[PDB]
């Protein structure tokens, strides 16, 4: 590879699924033959790095290398430690406007289903929120098949026949078998009272309704709300409904889960759930029962309350 | 464009001239003062950035001939005038006027001018004395304008441009130090005589290797192409006539042995290399070790003395790449090419260098030669990178004899014959670079003044050499090891090898064709090791064997052992021991030089029989200076790049700034930073090229993005080790902490800087403890430390340490705290110590784990004997009474500094302005008015709350204004619109700064209240009044 | 073994096996324990902190056993306990809920049957009253040397010892001691509460000496004569002194080597300490009131029948 | 499935079988028009999504209920 690329002049090498040819062996825990020693994978890698480096110092134009892989950290860190990398384009997701044009292309891909009655896909995005391009391929084909028998006539997509597919087909390729149940209260389903919903909304939507305004002012993004909770009522509804803004990645926690009497109860719970909050795109997170979680120990009591606090 | 060149008698300030013909091929009557551009041919890696020149039209100049003043470049017309150059017409004469220019002038004339109180009199003096006229004149950053007198000290930021006093400040500087007596441009002074300068029968001068390549197109005379090739010599002055035979003559004189004929030229007039010298390519000096004063005389001869030597019996030197199957073919083919493509004289007792690109390697090329014409390839593609010596060896002379120096090989009457090998020792680098002549991959030049470990290893090899040149064979060997990765282990051995003129093998162990594979082939691997090594030693000069990554093959016992694991281990130890010790008798004076990565991991037997030990550290700041000085050098950027536009630094670059800000980084990181800077600058260059534009002549590196790249270097370090990154908090993003900043600089800056005069006493202040009410910046100080100084920022977030199992401490606190010793100089940050280290006397039930943490933390922290590795531990607490006697003033953490409610009068203003950094306000509501309108007992971060909710209501005002404007829009156009299309079709830029005018402050003052009340303050003021027990 | 080995041809009693130090302050004798190595030429091996303990129940005693194996292998060494309080508190019904057996392993091997290791047990601890009669016994570890604050002239003595500041046979007063050595005022105008306090005081006064030296040095030249005032009848823009840095960074380019100096206080560019610079910090010398610990000491000193 | 418990060599055997199966599954759709494929699995989780994506449908077959059982006994007891 090196020699050919050197002779064919200005060239780019593509390597795909790098883990097989240059991935670390699963970063295994415990170090038998792994503490001061290397697996053969790295022994390939270093040879490649040296040879191409002694090319690269001859002509900055001659050769470049493109790695495609799963996740920047997961590849062999030797690839970082010699300063081989210099970039990190991550194809984070599809997004609202493009996904419609994409979906139209799939619809017109092959075995032409000739579009649909009335709609133009924009609303039809509604359930596809978390999906991915291969997912929209599969879903398109599924819609076509489960049209083509439920009518004896062919090409007409109908709102209801489309909708009934997403109720169960659940492509959800990154989601395992099943990871949802709660679907009760919509954002526009104002059970109870709007009395201060004004301020909740004002905190909620403005970073997604006036978006660049926040950028030009160096505020730290104002947030953080405590509900007054005096009747022992409300938030269970209100927070779930606010989560059904759907422009968010909600995650569930409840106070009286965490008070394990083992000494370490704060670690492996609170830090675990907030690393989870980092693993999701940033989102609301629920807490309750602060009368349990946060008594004002005041340097008087100093109890295990403080080790979680 | 090509152009012919001539040097005028020089006014310096007088213009150049543009020829009528170039004023027709690029004629423009609107711009008769055509500003030309010229490229000056020179010795050097490439043509230095060309000069814009102001010119007058001349019709008398012959075709493409052009004239420039001589002394404008310090050369005199007594020196050989160069006959050609290259020219560029400036597109539309587009040139910028300079933003600033500075001049240096002698104190006498300086004062004589400064005696004039009316500045315009000096401006006219610029005309009367120097004939300067604005817009006509172009000026250049550093040029001496008259010897002993006026000089330009800088142009900035541009190196060249137009001037007008209506914008150019014309800064003047006084030469109090009289250095203008030395800073004279005149490259020649008239010698007292030409006779009596030695004798024409015999001159003696130091030879030197020419610091650069030179080529047939630059030389003044016109040698042939096929003959006359390769071998040339260069001379400096009227020395060219002291030999009686001019430039273009042959001479042959040598200090010893056979004569060696060479063609001698005068140096080109634009030369930087020191005179009183005779310069040569490496080809000549390779035959003449030491003896730098060379015998010289007329020594002429009537053309070639021998026309044929009917056979030649050449031999290759031994050496690392000269004995491998994969090179053999390319070696022979390049040999054939080289000897076929030209005719040359050769002689016994002489060496021929051959150079080729080792990248060509396992590409054969099937048809280019022997069945094909003589001129075959553009080496522009068939590059070079590596170099070899062939000894000319015996040749079959005819009846003629003794004058062997003229032997020559007709391509049909003669053939070349291999004799397998010969032994000879390469030049000492101290007298001559090979690499810088051939432009190969570089080998950084140490100097033994400031690299202790180099002084060590060089002395070891020097003695191993010279002691066995004398009667005493030395079995010297050494192992190199390091605590970090990536320190230049191999680079040292290589440098030393060149600096001493010592041969080496270069071998890496990782590339061995098998692993520590389970089925035993340790035989196969150690066999291949020795079998690859041995081949050159039968004809090796004094040499070393260098082994890279011994740690890969000298695994060590006990993790979980198979029986074969034992057998492999012991077999390897044994066979390596034998191999090395055998070599010590197989050949004398031949030194094993290993390298390893974890000295704990080398097996005990090898660790005992090994000789010397050297620990090479991460470099000091004093060393960093020279590191940047290398990789930011001209040659060290110019090598890498194709386009003819060269690159440089701006001479503004503060080497102090780099060396301090790059602290803790390794040399490989310094390369990364500099090359990134080069990239960013070139991106700026091509962004500039989008318009007709300015500064096209050359991109330079500049201090801003070179500073910036440090941040990326530090983050790419952090993602390797210590993943957390930190948001920027610059020093001015905090204020109103004057005493505290005082003590913090008295602790982290002044004792850390200036150890040339700070004694660096035998113990040091370990840390900083901040205590007081929340919201007084005691978190923020740490993010600021992480931002502004070069310090890394490891931390644990409160009870990040405690963990489920018993024996908590080794699961975290030990590993992290020692990791801070393992890291380069770095803080540890703590918060909520009153939660982490309960006072041990308040004994706890339920396993008492607080006693375990506190004991291990004190043990790892304090005492710090032999351990002042910059491990500053700094942190914050709410209420210090709950701290352990860990705080007892041993100085282990006890640098108590308070923070509290500000002084009433203006420190709240300093707060508001600091938090107003990068905020915006643009009216007569001065911050004094806000700071007076706010009542007291509001404190610290509550004023950030006051700005926060003022900002919130300001953006609310803007949001409702937008709601109005979008409603009034939708009522009139875009009847079915909401968001994306709206924002993408509005184009606001006056509004988008969204500045609050006022009123949001007043309703913030209405809505906000102090977050801690005085009844809450009293609970802190009590512990404040404890003064921690005083 | 280095002075009495011609006497100890065969002492018919086994030689005394160890020493536990204690102090009511932070144990300044930790420094002593670190120092006696080089002061005596023996090797040193240290139980820093609690590090014997482990997660795994099978590991604790294997760890301490391998520790004593190492010690008995390195025949001439000092075996040090960095904080005996960490691991040897009073026996009970699993007052350490698990792995407390380590204290029994210690009690078994502190002398056991082998008696004289040739190694000796060394330890330090503040609050040793948490240790128990089950472990301190003359047939076991016992010697119980008390440390106390350096009253009166011992303040002077320790001050003189630190300010002598002699090391590396070079710069032999590395702290530039006050020329008169007028310590007899300073040492008792200071109330001394430890030694590390006195050391910190002196170090900070050295820092202040550097401050007065470093801040005076340039201005002391500037006052009799300014420099680099490159006036040029400046106009249009008030760069008159803002230019100074961009000037200096180019206007100076000298280089020098093997530089020497002599007017400094007996070391290169160093600033002498002075009695006023210490005396001003007599109020900066901060106590940490805990004298009830002496009543905590009054327990073992009542166990002392003397 | 693929798990930490097994040799990556064997796991690459699984990979090879998965991939070639998926390809042959489509290859019938190339070589042999109108082919249709029925799969059966006793526990749905064990087939990785790498294959499950190439469904067109799936059916949960439950255990029968009362009306079905009444039909099924009639079958077995018919003459
Ligand atoms: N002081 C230095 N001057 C110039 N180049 C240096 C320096 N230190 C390191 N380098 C560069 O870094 C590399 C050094 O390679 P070397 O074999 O010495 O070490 P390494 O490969 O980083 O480490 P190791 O062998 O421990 O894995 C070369 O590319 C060299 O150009
Ligand atoms: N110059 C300044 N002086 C005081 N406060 C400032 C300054 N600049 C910013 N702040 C504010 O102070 C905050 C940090 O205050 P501080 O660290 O004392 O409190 P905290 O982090 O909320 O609490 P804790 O100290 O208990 O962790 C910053 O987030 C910012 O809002
Ligand atoms: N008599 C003494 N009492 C207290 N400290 C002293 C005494 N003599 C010297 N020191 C100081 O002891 C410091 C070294 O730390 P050392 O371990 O000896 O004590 P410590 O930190 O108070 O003890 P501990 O390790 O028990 O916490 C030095 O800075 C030294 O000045
Ligand atoms: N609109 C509403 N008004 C009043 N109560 C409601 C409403 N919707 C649900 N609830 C009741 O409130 C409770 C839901 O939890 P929540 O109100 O948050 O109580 P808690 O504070 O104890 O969680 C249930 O009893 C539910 O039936
Ligand atoms: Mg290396
Ligand atoms: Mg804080
Ligand atoms: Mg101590």
């Amino acid at each position: 590879w090196c020699s050919f690329c050197y002779w064919y002049g200005p060239s780019l090498i593509v390597l795909d699924n790098v883990e097989a040819l240059f991935g670390k062996p699963q970063a295994n825990d415990g170090d038998p033959s792994n503490n001061g020693q290397w697996d053969n994978a790295s022994k390939l890698l270093n040879f490649f790095i040296n040879q191409v480096t002694k090319i690269f110092n001859k002509d900055n134009k001659r050769i470049r290398v493109l790695f495609s892989g799963k996740q920047k950290t997961q590849i062999n860190p030797l690839l970082f430690d010699k300063h081989f990398v210099s970039e990190t384009w991550s194809l984070r997701a599809p997004d609202k406007h493009a996904r419609a044009k994409l979906l139209e292309y799939f619809f017109s891909k092959n075995q032409i289903m000739k579009l649909n009655r009335d709609l133009q896909f924009s609303d039809l995005s509604l359930e596809t929120e978390g999906f991915s391009p291969l997912d929209l391929e599969i879903f398109t084909e599924k819609i076509f098949y489960d049209l083509q028998l439920e009518r004896d006539c062919d090409n007409v997509v109908t709102r209801e026949l489309f909708s009934k597919s997403l109720s169960a087909f659940t492509p959800s390729a990154l989601r395992g078998v099943k990871l949802t149940k709660e679907t009760n209260i919509k954002w526009g389903d104002i059970g109870a009272l709007a009395n201060a919903k004004d301020v909740l909304l004002e905190t909620l939507e403005w970073p997604t309704k006036y978006e660049p305004i926040f950028v030009n002012c160096p505020l730290r993004l104002r947030s953080g709300i405590l509900l007054y909770g005096y009747p022992g009522c409300g938030k269970t509804l209100l927070a779930s409904a606010v989560a059904q803004q759907c422009g968010l990645n909600f995650i569930s926690v409840k106070g009286p889960e965490i008070l394990n009497k083992f000494i370490g109860a704060s670690e492996q719970n609170i830090r675990e759930l907030f690393e989870r909050a980092q693993s999701v795109k940033p989102c609301i997170l629920f807490f309750d029962e602060f009368d349990s979680i946060a008594p004002k120990r005041g340097h008087d009591s100093t109890g295990v309350t403080d080790r979680v606090v | 464009m090509k152009a012919s060149l001539t040097f005028s008698l020089s006014g310096i300030y007088a213009p150049c001239s543009i020829s009528r013909d170039i004023y027709l091929e690029y004629g423009d009557k609107k711009a008769e003062c055509l500003y030309g551009t010229i490229r000056l041919p020179q010795y050097g890696p490439g043509c230095t950035p060309g000069k814009i020149v102001h010119c007058v039209l001349d019709d008398s100049l012959p075709f493409c001939s052009i004239v420039v003043p001589s002394k404008l470049f310090g050369f005199m017309p007594t020196q050989p005038t160069m006959d050609f150059c290259y020219f560029e017409p400036i597109l539309d004469n587009v040139v910028p006027v300079l933003d600033s220019v500075t001049f240096l002038i002698n104190e006498q004339l300086y004062s004589k001018l400064m005696d004039l109180p009316q500045e315009m009199q000096q401006i006219q003096f610029l005309h009367y004395k120097y004939n300067i006229n604005s817009m006509e004149t172009v000026v250049h950053s550093r040029d001496i304008l008259t010897s002993g007198l006026c000089q330009i000290l800088n142009c900035s930021p541009f190196p060249q441009g137009l001037v007008d006093f209506t914008e150019t400040q014309l800064i003047l500087v006084n030469d109090t130090e009289q250095k203008l007596s030395a800073l004279k441009y005149a490259n020649e002074d008239e010698e007292y005589a030409l006779p009596k300068i030695g004798t024409n029968s015999a001159l003696s001068i130091d030879l030197e290797s020419l610091p650069c390549t030179i080529s047939r197109d630059l030389l003044r005379p016109a040698p042939h192409i096929n003959d006359d090739n390769s071998i040339y010599a260069f001379t400096d002055a009227e020395t060219l006539l002291r030999l009686d035979v001019t430039s273009g003559s042959f001479i042959t004189v040598s200090n010893m042995g056979c004569v060696r004929l060479v063609k001698l030229f005068v140096l080109l007039l634009p030369n930087g290399f020191k005179k009183r010298t005779i310069y040569a390519p490496p080809k000549i000096i390779a035959s003449f070790p030491d003896c730098s004063v060379v015998t010289i005389s007329k020594s002429n001869i009537g053309h070639t003395d021998i026309p044929i030597a009917n056979q030649v019996f050449i031999s290759r030197v031994g050496g690392w790449l000269q004995s491998q199957k994969c090179f053999q073919n390319i070696i022979l083919t390049t040999l054939k090419k080289f000897f076929s493509e030209s005719k040359r004289i050769l002689c016994q007792n002489d060496l021929i260098p051959i150079a080729f690109d080792s990248s060509m390697a396992d590409l054969n090329i099937a048809e280019e030669n022997d069945e094909s014409d003589d001129e075959d390839e553009l080496g522009q593609y068939y590059k070079n990178d590596s170099l070899v010596w062939f000894f000319v060896t015996s040749a079959e002379l005819d009846c003629f004899s003794k004058d062997n120096s003229h032997f020559i090989i007709d391509p049909n009457r003669t053939k070349l014959i291999t004799t397998n090998i010969t032994n000879r020792r390469p030049l000492p680098l101290s007298r001559s670079n090979l690499q810088r002549y051939y432009g190969f991959a570089e080998t950084f030049y140490y100097d033994l003044h400031i690299f202790p470990y180099v002084r060590q290893l060089v002395n070891i090899l020097e003695t191993s050499f010279n002691c066995s040149q004398r009667g005493i064979t030395l079995n010297a060997s050494v192992l190199l090891h390091s605590t970090t990765n990536n320190v230049g282990k191999a680079t040292m051995v290589r440098f030393a090898s060149k600096y001493l003129g010592i041969h080496l093998l270069e071998i890496d162990c990782l590339s061995l064709t098998s692993n520590s594979r389970q089925l035993d082939s340790t035989s196969k691997i150690i066999g291949y090791i020795r079998a690859k090594c041995e081949n050159v030693l039968p004809y090796a000069s004094p040499a070393v064997i260098f082994l890279a990554h011994l740690d890969s093959i000298l695994l060590d016992v006990n993790a979980n052992q198979d029986p074969e694991a034992i057998k492999l281990q012991k077999s390897i130890n044994f066979e390596m021991s034998k191999l090395l010790d055998d070599f010590t008798f197989k050949f004398p004076g031949t030194t094993f030089v290993g390298s390893v990565n974890n000295i704990d991991n080398v097996p005990s037997s090898f660790r005992s029989h090994m000789r010397f030990e050297i620990l090479v550290p991460v470099p000091s700041e004093a060393q960093r200076l020279r590191i940047f000085q290398w990789y930011l050098s001209s040659h060290e950027l110019n090598r890498d790049v194709q386009q003819k536009v060269p690159v440089s630094y701006m001479d503004n670059i503060s080497f102090s700034s780099l060396s301090s800000y790059s602290a803790g980084l390794t040399p490989l990181d310094i390369k990364s930073i500099v090359e990134t800077a080069r990239m960013t600058a070139t991106a700026r260059f091509y962004q500039e090229s989008k318009k007709c534009g300015w500064l096209p002549q050359s991109i330079l590196i500049t201090q801003e993005d070179l500073s910036k790249a440090t941040s990326k270097a530090r983050n790419e370090f952090s993602v390797s080790i210590g993943a957390p990154q930190i948001p920027n908090v610059t020093w001015d993003d905090i204020g109103g902490i004057d005493f505290v900043k005082g003590e913090i600089l008295d602790t982290i800056d002044m004792p850390l800087k200036h150890p040339e005069l700070f004694t660096s006493g035998m113990k040091k202040r370990s840390g900083i403890l901040f205590y007081g009410p929340p919201g007084t910046g005691k978190t923020l100080m740490a993010k600021a430390i992480a931002t502004n100084f070069s310090l890394n920022f490891f931390s644990v977030k409160g009870p990040e340490l405690l963990n489920m199992y018993i024996g908590e401490s080794e699961a975290n606190v030990r590993r992290v705290f020692q990791k801070a010793r393992e890291a380069k100089p770095c803080v540890i940050f703590f918060d909520q110590i009153d939660s982490v280290a309960p006072k041990r006397g308040n004994q706890g039930d339920s396993g008492g784990v607080m006693d375990r943490i506190v004991s291990q933390l004190l043990a790892e922290l304090d005492g710090m004997s032999t351990d002042a590795d910059g491990v500053f531990v700094i942190g914050a607490t709410n209420r210090p009474d709950l701290l352990d006697e860990a705080l007892l003033r041993p100085g282990r953490f006890d640098k108590l500094l308070y923070l509290g409610i500000p002084d009433t009068d203006t420190k709240q203003l300093n707060i508001l302005e600091a938090l107003t950094r990068k905020f915006v306000l643009d009216n007569d509501v001065k911050l004094i008015e806000l700071a007076k309108l706010c009542p007291f007992n509001y404190t610290g971060a509550d004023f950030y709350a006051l700005c926060s909710d003022a900002m919130l209501n300001a953006m609310s005002r803007i949001a409702r204004m937008v709601e109005k404007k979008v409603s009034q829009h939708n009522e009139l156009t875009g009847e079915n619109i909401s968001t994306r299309r709206w924002f993408d079709k509005i184009a606001t830029k006056e509004d988008t700064k969204v500045v609050v005018k006022m009123e949001d402050f007043l309703k913030a003052q209405e809505q906000l209240t102090p977050s801690v009340s005085r009844a809450e303050l009293n609970h802190y003021e009590a512990v404040r009044a404890n003064f921690e027990g005083a | 073994p280095t002075k009495y080995e011609p006497i100890f041809v065969n002492c018919p009693l086994r030689l005394r096996s160890g020493i536990l130090l204690y102090g009511y302050p932070g144990c300044g004798k930790t420094l002593l324990a670190s120092a006696v190595a080089q002061q005596c030429g023996l090797n040193f091996i240290s139980v820093k902190g609690p590090e014997i303990l482990n997660k795994f129940i099978g590991a604790s005693e294997q760890n301490i056993r391998e520790l004593f194996e190492r010690a008995q292998s390195v025949k001439p060494c000092i075996l040090f306990f960095d904080e005996f309080d960490s691991i040897a508190p009073k026996r009970g019904h699993d007052s350490t809920g698990v792995t407390d057996r380590v204290v029994n392993q210690l009690l078994t091997q502190m002398d056991g049957a082998e008696g004289l290791d040739g190694v000796y047990i060394l330890a330090a601890t503040s609050r040793p009253d948490l240790i128990d009669s089950a472990l301190l016994r003359p047939g076991r570890l016992d010697k119980s040397v008390i440390c106390n604050i350096p009253t009166e002239s011992e303040r002077l003595d320790i001050l003189q010892a630190i300010v002598n500041s002699k090391d590396k046979d070079t710069g032999q007063k590395k702290f530039a001691l006050e020329k008169n050595a007028d310590l007899k005022l300073i040492a008792e105008k200071t109330a001394g509460f430890s030694g590390a306090d006195l050391q910190g005081l002196c170090y900070n006064a050295y820092l202040k000496s550097v401050h007065r030296w470093l801040s005076a040095a340039d201005q002391s030249e500037v006052v009799p004569g300014n420099d680099n005032i490159e006036y040029f009848s400046i106009n249009e823009h008030g760069r008159r002194e803002e230019n100074r840095l961009r000037l200096k960074t180019l206007l100076q380019q000298d280089v020098v080597h093997e530089t020497k100096t002599s007017t400094s206080a007996a070391s290169e560019l160093t600033a002498v300490v002075t009695i006023n610079d210490l005396l001003e910090a007599c109020q900066e010398t901060k106590p940490s009131i805990s004298t009830s610990e002496l009543v905590k000491l009054r327990g073992i000193y009542d166990r002392f029948q003397k």
